[PDB]
């Protein structure tokens, strides 16, 4: 929710996310589910989007329907933001507690410093069960144990009240009297200054030195209970580690690519090229968050998001194995409603009509290749 | 009209009450609007509550119609409660919200998106100005203790949720790891929003001079 | 007789409507209010703004329309014993004001500030946009403006004018609008109560004083 | 043209400058792209000029060799507050003062 | 580099992927036209009726 | 007898000087406007600036010397009669400055806009540099003087001041410089039409409105 | 290192060393794109020669 009225081109060369995948798909209340996968930074980055010099591995939910217990790019946790580097790829890990009864549609997004989040696929979560159920505990390196939950919350409304009664108390010493009409007039013709008088200013530096008798006692009340506190924890993670890729077998070049307006299909030319040696197929392109396979090829059984996944999307002209060696140039053509359901079609009104996805090939004993393409794509009409 | 000097005491009393009431939400309306417009916000989160950045704009921002209903009910009507009728506005306006919508409608807790304490502020300058009825005077030491009061003023609230806890390897205060579960989309600091808020209770006093303008058109 | 609870219904009317609508988003919110693409949203939320723009069109139309000619011609003799209960009434189209400020500029304001917090929007139509811009505040500007005109229409020291105080008053919102002065109130108040005060000046209010009080 | 039309005669109808700093500036500012596009809209058709999108304006800039209606309404939006300023300083043009 | 010859000879020929080809050079330029003297004229028409 | 076609003088004088200037770069624009480091530069548009900067200084110490010393002195009597024929002339004079406004302000302004799309500047002395800085402005701004002069001097209303608006207007070019206000006319044309009914508000200009027109 | 610890006026004395940027680079210092490589003392009780 959020990605789809955005910029179909953004959301193809931006933040590729693959080998998804979501621990639970029905959970209980405090329970946990737990979304794994990796993430390429498109060298191809568009203009208009700050580099993610200070991006943060976020999680698209409608608000706290899920708490986020922990999160990490490579081995490392990542509270604060995180310089990520384009043209790397990382593996991500984010790690949700159930807090609130009812259906998610969870997604996995990157927040980016200068314009944009960038929103990745997102599954269905049920959470059944009472919120009522809900504890965050937290054990402090000061010995107590609280829940998060209700922490400080008696503290923050006591201290909120106790100064909005003070200001009551102010106003409704003085509206005790006559407030407008008769001071009002006091003021006009002749003086004032009989509207005034202690004991009216005594009571003024009554407040006053109150106030300020009460704020200090209450706040080295405050450092006598809690001794013990440090500064907001903050500041961007650099050295993120990003995974190490062996450099693909195949190679793929994008000779015209079209999309048919309206329609719901991308057709585009590849000449694949397979060096390395075992006899290779073509098993999918991934997109927008949008995968089309060649069933032909590759099932899915991550339980990809149904309305993401194009279980026969895509067709090849030709899809026989392309011998080690061997080079061939093949029609292909995605095609499914997602293709329209998640706007990709809107590509027509955006400034830069290039797309870009990852193709992932298998070889006969099941193991993958992933090459990414990048190219223009023109719409034909007639 | 109108027959005894007596119900004339009754209409101004109705009229106290029905004005009063006018006052009040226009200042809640349009205060609040100026607290959000100036600040897509710290307001709104325990972990924005900094030190720094949170410390030194608040109290700056917000010294502004104070300054300006105080030109206006102590010059006019010698009421000296211009400062704390504003704040008590917003504060209002804000738990309002913070309670039935922040709570209410989306479920962040309110141990975390609890709004900032003003009255110790608006307070000093009420009376400030109260006593020794000089503006100038109100505006140096006035707007001085106003901007000074307002880190310490929120202490008390605020220091429970700084304790440490090493979360998962990481030092972090319970503000932060606050602001990391539930998912969204150094009194140098003090002094200088203190020395800054005299300028700004300064030049929106005679903003709100113009305010009081009495004229009429064609 | 002066002053009636015709300002009950001031401060009902609002109250009604906006907790009816404040139900209403509760339900909708979640449901048809998230993916703005689903059909659902062009029936709950999409059709409920084009019902409320023709709405304050015509009510505005309507209730400025009435009392521009209702105005009263004969102004010149009319007593104090009525430029008072007009007085009030005028004060009661300003708790009208207020109170539909306050609905506008703090309620339903802060609460697109939450909204904003936890769904990326997919439409410069959200369910809060739909209420806070394109309901709230046309209804306290037409609030706005009818006080206005009841004054400039009813009362003297407010006819013959146009109150500049006023005037930046009401039409102050048209330049408010977000990413990506209202304190005229005070000028124009400190107005209507001299205008209470013509012959509601005795007093009390300088005799009554002098006295008990 | 268009919107000039529409402030002059705006501000003529309902002799009131504040009237046309609203809706009259907002008139001068909606129109705007909408008054162009019969101009404009012959120059946006698709191209595939060597193997890239690119509308006939494009080519044109890329050939002769040099060296978003949210956007009308931000325009007409801003216009209010810059016809207001300017209605003002243009009472300072007129002034008629003398000096020494 | 020299050139010789007329720039009257000159051709910039593209064709869209509408179906129509159109020379660059002389492209649109009466409809701009028009459309510039149409709304000119409303102008001096206005000021016209007035003066 | 009244205004005379001294006007066509005015109109003409700037047209055919300024044509003959197109002409002149429109030949030497490509012709050693090119290259400013070439030595036919150095003559056929290096030398052209050093003339006019000469030539101005010395035009303007003329003309405006001129004009302040042939001052009416005895301004105090002297009839509605030339006190019309005066205006009248004062009005060629800024029909004069606003047709040299034109040249300078639009005309040889954007000209240079395009001049830089074209070539890169070899110098901040190129040929539209030459004539849109050095030539096209001190010829406005002297037309400029002159007028305010001739006003000053010649007719009553005018004299015993200086005018705002007008000295606003005529020395305000001095405060229009580039990378990397002028509406005052207004004030002093309602200025030179009241300068025009001291006598010539008979009228017409209140009497034949009342009757024929 | 030091070539020395104690030196006459006019005198020489060499500072050498290796630096090394840390990768995990504060956020808040912006990165040393220019960079000054300086000498604190109060003020010129040396003077610097030559740095390298
Ligand atoms: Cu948001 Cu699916
Ligand atoms: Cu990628
Ligand atoms: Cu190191
Ligand atoms: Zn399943
Ligand atoms: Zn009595
Ligand atoms: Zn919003
Ligand atoms: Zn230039």
């Amino acid at each position: 929710h959020g990605e789809k009225s955005q910029a179909a081109f953004m959301r193809m060369r931006t933040i590729h996310w693959y080998d998804l995948s979501w621990s639970k798909e029905k959970v209980k209340i405090n329970e946990t589910v737990e979304i794994k996968g990796k993430f390429h930074v498109f060298e191809g980055w568009p203009e208009t989007v700050d580099e993610p010099d200070v991006a943060f591995l976020n999680v698209g939910m409608p608000g706290p329907v899920f708490i986020r217990k922990e999160s990490y790019i490579g081995g490392q946790l990542v509270p604060r933001s995180v310089r990520l580097e384009i043209g790397k790829t990382y593996d991500f890990r984010v790690v949700l507690k159930a807090r609130r009864p009812g259906d998610w549609h969870v997604h996995t997004m990157m927040n980016v410093q200068g314009g944009g989040p960038i929103i990745g696929p997102g599954k269905w979560i049920t959470v059944e069960g009472s919120m009522s159920e809900f504890r965050n505990p937290v054990t402090t390196l000061t010995g107590q144990t609280v829940d998060l939950e209700n922490y400080n919350e008696g503290n923050t409304y006591f201290w909120h009240a106790f100064w909005f009664a003070i200001g009551v108390a102010w106003i409704g010493y003085w509206s005790r009297r006559p407030i407008f009409i008769p001071r009002l007039l006091m003021v006009d013709a002749g003086r004032a200054d009989e509207l005034v008088s202690a004991t009216d200013r005594k009571v003024a530096m009554g407040f006053l030195a109150a106030t300020i008798l009460i704020v200090v006692m209450a706040m080295s009340s405050a450092n006598s209970k809690y001794p013990i506190t440090i500064p907001l924890q903050a500041g961007t993670m650099r050295g993120m580690k990003p995974l190490e890729l062996p450099a693909p077998t195949v190679s793929v070049k994008v000779e015209d690519a079209t999309y048919r307006v309206p329609g719901r299909a991308m057709r585009m030319k590849l000449t694949i090229t397979n060096h390395g040696n075992s006899p290779i197929r073509l098993g999918e392109f991934y997109t927008a968050s949008v995968r089309f396979l060649d069933s032909d090829v590759y099932k899915d059984t991550t339980g990809y998001p149904e309305d993401l996944l194009a279980e026969d999307g895509l067709s090849v002209s030709d899809n026989s194995p392309l011998a080690p060696g061997e080079t061939r140039t093949v029609d292909v053509t995605a095609s499914d409603a997602a293709w329209e359901v998640y706007r990709l079609s809107d590509i027509i009104y955006d400034p830069d009509s290039r797309f870009a996805g990852l193709l992932f090939f298998f070889d006969a004993t099941g193991n993958r290749q992933v090459v990414q393409i990048d190219a223009p794509l023109i719409p034909s009409f007639m | 009209a109108v027959r005894s000097h007596a119900e004339a005491v009754q209409v101004s009393r109705t009229i106290d009450w029905m004005a009063l009431f006018v006052v009040f939400f226009v200042i809640v309306g349009s205060y609040h609007i100026h607290a959000m417009l100036t600040m897509g916000d710290w307001d709104f989160w325990s972990d924005w509550k900094d030190r720094r950045l949170w410390v030194t704009v608040t109290p700056i921002v917000l010294v502004t119609f104070p300054a300006a209903v105080q030109s206006y009910l102590w010059e006019r009507y010698r009421l000296p409660w211009g400062a704390t009728v504003c704040v008590l506005g917003l504060l209002l306006g804000e738990w309002i919200n913070r309670y039935f919508n922040f709570w209410g409608w989306t479920y962040f807790p309110i141990n975390f998106v609890f709004p900032a304490s003003l009255v110790p502020g608006a307070i000093i300058l009420d009376t400030v100005l109260m006593l020794s009825g000089s503006y100038l005077f109100t505006a140096i030491v006035g707007a001085m203790g106003w901007g000074l009061i307002f880190y310490p003023g929120n202490w008390p609230i605020i220091a429970p949720l700084h304790v440490p806890v090493e979360y998962n390897g990481m030092l972090m205060s319970i503000a932060d790891i606050q602001g990391y579960n539930y998912v969204r989309t150094a009194p140098v600091s003090a002094f200088f929003s203190a020395f800054m808020s005299i300028l700004i209770y300064f030049m929106w006093h005679f903003i709100g001079r113009w305010f009081s303008n009495e004229r009429f058109l064609q | 007789l002066l002053d009636k609870k015709w300002l009950t219904f001031a401060l009902a009317i609002y109250t009604v409507f906006y907790l009816w609508v404040r139900w209403y988003e509760g339900v909708y919110g979640w449901s048809a209010g998230l993916d703005s693409f689903a059909p659902e949203f062009e029936t709950y939320w999409m059709n409920f703004l084009y019902t409320e723009i023709v709405l304050e069109i015509v009510t505005a139309s309507i209730l400025w329309g009435y009392l521009w000619k209702t105005r009263d011609r004969n102004l010149a003799a009319l007593t104090p014993r009525e430029e008072l209960r007009r007085n009030f009434t005028h004060l009661v189209w300003l708790v009208a004001y207020a109170w539909a400020i306050y609905w506008g500029a703090s309620y339903f304001t802060e609460q697109d500030g939450t909204w904003h917090q936890t769904i990326v929007r997919d439409t410069d139509f959200t369910p809060s946009h739909i209420i806070e811009f394109y309901l709230s505040y046309p209804i306290y500007i037409i609030t706005g403006f009818a006080a206005f005109i009841y004054a400039k229409t009813r009362l003297p020291f407010f006819a013959k004018g146009i109150s500049l105080p006023y005037l930046v008053l009401v039409v102050g919102p048209f330049m408010i609008l977000p990413n990506v002065l209202a304190l005229a109130v005070m000028g124009t108040l400190t107005q209507t109560f001299y205008s209470f005060a013509q012959g509601g000046l005795g007093q009390s209010l300088c005799e009554a004083v002098d006295e008990g009080l």
